[PDB]
């Protein structure tokens, strides 16, 4: 069971915190709000480094480049934003969506951005000109989250239709379309570090890791409330091998990923904990919360 | 807005 124990808390967003995503390179994270700005911050101290700023509505989702120089933003402004990190400029805004900008990623190579949008569809981006390469006809509801592969191989897509999708990134092509029982609107999802599985939060209080080429459920990881939220998970693997997830209910909480107990639960937020993130090398978890709250606190484990 | 909750179904 791991030790995770508060840090710091970190302060001054002024709005709903939505996503926390740590730097690959471990030095920062960055965090985006309904305030309609990024901060980074320092990983290991919390220390505020900086304001991100430009779009016009608030932003959904943040994700870095591979060689943590680069950010893309997510934002109801029906657009995305790739910005140089150390200069703070602009490089690209991405236009094309017809809806809220509700999740993104960029492939490891970093070559390529993928959105995912309130209009449905999901969008394959160059990061270099900017220019949209393809759209995806993915969902019949809105996008709660895309993610690639290891290799970049794959996209996988999430949405309150109910279903989670599989695409093939060079070509397009829906190579699965995941489906459980009662279809109940998928929150989020993403694959695990082999790209073996799928973990696939859904808003009746559940979370499952998935064999998504056989269509085969592993794992259920439940005891956390989540019914309203599109609430980011993740699987620890600095120490132990944990699931990490936000909740309604103001925790974070950590299972055992094969057991599937739960190991333990963090405690001191005051509103829904929207984001959770794990370091890439050490025992670490940022987590931020709503509204009521919108702080970020990150949590330190010795395994 | 992410932040902001889906009305769950009745």
């Amino acid at each position: 069971k791991p030790n995770y124990a508060l840090k710091f808390t970190l302060a001054g967003h002024t709005k709903a915190v939505s996503s926390v995503k740590f730097s690959p390179n471990g030095e920062w994270l960055a965090s985006s709000s309904a305030d309609k700005l990024i901060k980074i911050w320092g990983a290991y101290d919390g220390k505020f480094e900086k304001t991100i700023s430009g779009h016009k509505l608030g932003i959904s989702d943040v994700a870095w480049s591979s060689d943590s120089n680069l950010l893309v933003s997510a934002s109801d402004d029906k657009t995305l934003k790739i910005w140089d990190v150390s200069s703070g400029k602009c490089l690209k805004t991405l236009k094309g969506h017809s809806n809220y900008v509700f999740c993104c990623n960029f492939n490891p190579q970093s070559n390529l951005i993928v959105s995912g949008s309130f209009d449905e569809s999901v969008r394959i981006w160059d990061v270099k000109t900017g220019k949209c390469l393809k759209t995806l006809p993915a969902h019949s509801d809105p996008v709660s989250a895309v993610h690639f592969n290891r290799d970049g191989s794959l996209i996988v897509s999430s949405s309150y239709d109910g279903l989670c999708r599989i695409w093939d990134t060079a070509s397009g092509q829906c190579l699965k379309t995941l489906i459980d029982d009662d279809n109940p609107p998928v929150s989020f999802v993403k694959f695990s570090p082999n790209g073996k599985y799928i973990l696939a939060a859904t808003l009746d209080n559940t979370l499952k890791l998935w064999d998504y080429s056989k269509g085969k459920c592993l794992k259920t990881y439940t005891g956390h409330k989540n019914e309203k939220y599109c609430i980011f998970a993740n699987f620890s693997v600095t120490g132990g091998k944990w699931i990490v997830s936000g909740s309604e209910d103001n925790l974070v909480y950590i299972w055992n990923l094969q057991t599937k107990e739960i190991v333990q639960k963090l405690q001191g937020h005051t509103d829904v904990v929207i984001s959770t993130a794990c370091h890439p090398t050490e025992n670490i978890i940022a987590s931020a919360a709503l509204e009521n709250d919108k702080t970020i606190k990150l949590w330190k484990s010795d395994c | 807005m992410r932040t902001e909750p889906r009305p769950p179904a009745p």
